[PDB]
RNA sequence: GGGGAAACUCACGAGCGCAAGACAGAGAAGGGAUUGACAGAUUGAGAGCUCUUUCUUGAUUCUUUGGGUGGUGGUGCAUGGCCGUUCUUAGUUGGUGGAGUGAUUUGUCUGGUUAAUUCCGUUAACGAACGAGACCUUAACCUGCUAACUAGUCUGCUUGUAAAUAACAGGUUGUACUUCUUAGAGGGACUAUUGUGCAAUAAGCCAAUGGAAGUUUAAGGCAAUAACAGGUCUGUGAUGCCCCUAGACGUGCUCGGCCGCACGCGCGUUACAAUGACUGGCGCAAAAAGUAUUUCCUGUCCUGGGAAGGUACGGGUAAUCUUAUUAAUACCAGUCGUGUUAGGGAUAGUUCUUUGGAAUUGUGGAUCUUGAACGAGGAAUUUCUAGUAAGUGCAAGUCAUCAGCUUGCGUUGAUUAU
């Protein structure tokens, strides 16, 4: 079957999902088969350039990377990219190099952000009844 | 006189504990036979069938809802096998609420 | 919120009574002892317990 | 296969069967101590085992109860003769059973037995049997025309939390006098039996219950090296 | 009051039909009780309803005298059951001791502490029961376990566009694999670690660090003692008593009515625009449903300018099919330019379509028109602390058709207090 030199991350956000795949070679970054260039709102697209520009090229220029998102909406989509992404570079590292850099790539990235490293918690409420809401309720006349 | 049968068992229950009773000792027997292969239990995704009722059989004025909940849990098990073998794995005591459906397709 | 009740400073209590030279200032040595010597019908109950009384073992080597 | 049907809708359709057995056994069956129903659904039959007190009268003189609802349930879903089955099983420990205990005081109630009387009376079999507590409330008119409510208890008592579910057994029934309808509830709570050895009360204990086992001194020889 | 009512529902109203008036006593009936019905009138109505007209039919019974069914008729102050509310607040009991002749009291408390009569401590009280807690359900952690063609990954083959061991896409593949996806076992959190932080160093609180998670993790379910003549005879083949009983308050049919408008009071949808409206472009959800075989979800395909129609090819009682999609805020262009303006669309008049025997008193939907109030709201006053408010769509219940409601589902995501 021959073992592929492969990494698998995955990196989540609300309902979002991104599962990032880390090979070695001329570096890529497609999104769903695309450059983030295209990715739908621009303003974040900085979000997934952030753990890049932290690391620096160097390490990304070494790598293809090929990160299929499926997920919630645009912005939590953009945030498990960036999780995926992150992570997935830390893989790397601990299987086909050192511990060492797996150690400082980590400590890195979390001195600047632990969302990349660590997922929120956070999802939707369900909502309670007698309310447009998950806790607001339906307007009361006292008098 | 071979025959090389792959066997198909949906198993289907309201209670959970039944049917992994069922599911468990279905792998467990089976892998006790020699001339058996089991493709092992397929969890297939739980149903939750829910109706919101309201409380009051009134409108007397607040409004209380009931969460009223049934679970569907549903369990695959394959087996690569002959007739006799088959009517031996199916051969224990089940809980009462478990749905057992078998089916069988030749493999040459 | 995080004060605790009766059957839990019961059980406490108890643990050390019985078992003080078998126990431990760490919670996970001194919940899976708990766990080998009674009855505890919860996870979570076990835990608040095994908690409770490592407390109680360091405030016991403090003193009185 | 018969027909292809909804796992979803053939289930709620299993339930609504199901209930619709109970409510014709308890209403049909109404004289012996009547507890439960379960049943078995095979390729071929239907198995239908009804729990009561009192298996006797299910029978009959000779299956003439027993042939009756056989014949009911056919003539009702349709059945062949061999596709329906009903058994009778006795639940060994009446003190235990409700639907009976409520059934009991139904019947002394009737006999116009005065009520503390009564109460205590079951109340008194309920923890003979081993019940952990037991609980009756009688509503209704008992003295005069305005509505009273009387409670009775003795011994030990869960209402709130996941546990009530378990330990708790209760049935009500509506109990008939010239004056009107007067309304019974009895809450037995069970036991706590450890070992599925027997058919009685909970398998699995009260959350609440948190027991140290002190430890124990036993026979110890050592292995040591003699001297001469 | 699942109270979104066109018929039905349905109790209201106008006009018509049946008996499903059992059972018993008396008389009548076989030489006839009674049923039915062409046709002409009649009627709203092929209601034989009535009237004329006779032919059928063969005890299924008719007249009285009793009397039962049946009753969405009354009575919640006759009642069960259920359900609201005090109240999710933290309360409430009893035994044995102590105090009062006694009703009663201590227990059940000065004080800390907790969300909690939660605990600590005080202690003539000691021990206990209910309630709170425990518990249970959902959500959040596992690159470790158990496995999966009704999930996916990779591996090796291939296909297309390309100079292609590039890139992006398909199709295949296997004693392959578990990151993603199901979901079973077991872990995990105990307020953990630290703290010359506050605590009379006791319960506990606080902070920082680690942590998936430290507001009882989050959101819920359950809810003691007692009440309140709270609500419910219209949910019940649970009923007491009262009433209606053949032109009936029984069971049907036809047309209305509950939607009737000078007004008063509640929930609410939509707006008063530039953080906007409109015209294009854009492979972002979650959770629900689904066929007693053509009827239920519906995918292709075709016709129509459109709502919608074909029936041409098909799948799915469903992790397989509708679909792992088809949502809308959002984003990118472009128009429009602070004025009752394209903001805002109420109200109206033609046309077309769909559900239904039935749409008139517009069921919904489509196309042109028509374009009102409203320029951010008096006295008052509601709900709300984080994936929370708010905006934004989607489903489910209802349902042939009808969401401005309800019950849920995600998306975008705050201000301000702990
Ligand atoms: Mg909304
Ligand atoms: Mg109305
Ligand atoms: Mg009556
Ligand atoms: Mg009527
Ligand atoms: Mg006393
Ligand atoms: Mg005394
Ligand atoms: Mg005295
Ligand atoms: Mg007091
Ligand atoms: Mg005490
Ligand atoms: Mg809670
Ligand atoms: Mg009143
Ligand atoms: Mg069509
Ligand atoms: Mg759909
Ligand atoms: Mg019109
Ligand atoms: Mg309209
Ligand atoms: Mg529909
Ligand atoms: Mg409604």
């Amino acid at each position: 079957q021959q073992k592929p030199q492969l990494v698998q991350t995955f990196g989540r956000k609300k309902n979002a999902v991104a599962v990032a795949s880390v090979r070695p070679g001329k570096g890529l970054l497609k999104v769903n088969g695309s450059p983030i260039d295209m990715i739908n709102p621009q303003i974040l697209q900085a979000k997934i350039y952030e753990p890049i520009l932290l690391l620096g090229q160097q390490k990304f220029a070494n790598l293809d990377i090929r990160i299929r998102v499926r997920g919630s909406g645009y912005t939590s989509q953009v945030y498990a990219i960036r999780q995926a992404l992150s992570k997935g570079i830390v893989a790397y590292h601990a299987k086909y190099v050192d511990e060492n850099s797996k150690r400082e790539i980590k400590e890195q990235l979390m001195q600047y952000d632990r969302s990349l490293l660590v997922a929120d918690p956070r999802r939707m409420e369900p909502k309670k009844c007698g309310g447009r809401g998950a806790r607001s309720k339906m307007q009361k006349a006292y008098r | 006189e071979v025959k090389k049968v792959r066997v198909r068992i949906t198993l289907t229950c309201k209670n959970l504990k039944s049917v992994e009773k069922a599911t468990s000792e279905i792998v467990s027997r089976a892998k006790k036979t020699e001339q058996v292969e089991v493709k092992g239990p397929v969890r297939m995704p739980t149903k939750t069938l829910v109706i919101t009722v309201r409380k009051s059989p009134c409108g007397e004025g607040s409004k209380t809802w009931d969460r009223f909940e049934m679970r569907i849990y549903k369990r695959i098990i394959d087996l690569t096998c002959n007739v006799p073998d088959v009517k031996t794995i199916t051969n224990f005591r089940i809980d009462p609420g478990v749905e057992i459906e078998l089916t069988m397709t030749a493999d040459q | 919120g995080r004060v605790r009740t009766k059957t839990v400073k019961r059980a406490a209590k108890s643990l050390i009574e019985h078992y003080y030279s078998k126990l431990t200032n760490d919670f996970h040595f001194n919940k899976k002892i708990l766990s080998e010597v009674a009855q505890v019908p919860s996870k979570r109950l076990r835990n608040k317990i095994a908690g409770f009384a490592t407390h109680l073992m360091k405030r016991i080597q403090k003193g009185p | 296969t018969t027909r292809a049907i909804n796992k979803k809708k053939k289930f709620v359709a299993d339930g609504v069967f199901n209930a619709e057995l109970h409510s014709f056994f308890s209403k049909s069956l109404q004289d012996a101590g009547y507890a439960g129903i379960e049943v078995r659904r095979t390729p071929t039959k239907t198995e239908i085992r009804i729990k009561a007190t009192k298996p006797q009268q299910v029978i009959g003189v000779e299956g003439k109860k027993h042939k009756e609802l056989t014949q009911f349930l056919q003539k009702r879903f349709g059945y062949s003769d061999d596709q329906i089955q009903i058994w009778a099983e006795p639940i060994k420990f009446k003190g235990l059973c409700a639907s009976a205990q409520v059934e009991a005081m139904n019947y002394k109630l009737l006999k116009d037995v005065p009520v503390r009387l009564a109460a205590n009376y079951i109340i008194k079999s309920v923890i003979q049997d081993g019940a952990k507590g037991c609980e009756i409330i009688i509503s209704g008119k008992l003295k005069q025309q305005r509505a009273k409510t009387m409670k009775f208890k003795q011994g030990y008592m869960i209402c709130t939390g996941q546990p009530k579910n378990d330990y708790i057994d209760v049935a009500v029934r509506h109990v008939f006098f010239k004056q009107g309808i007067m309304g019974v509830k009895v809450k037995i709570m069970l036991p706590y039996e450890p070992n599925p050895a027997k058919k009685f009360g909970v398998k699995t204990p009260i959350p609440d219950n948190v027991i140290i086992h002190p430890p124990k001194q036993i026979t110890d020889d050592k292995e040591i090296r003699t001297a001469v």
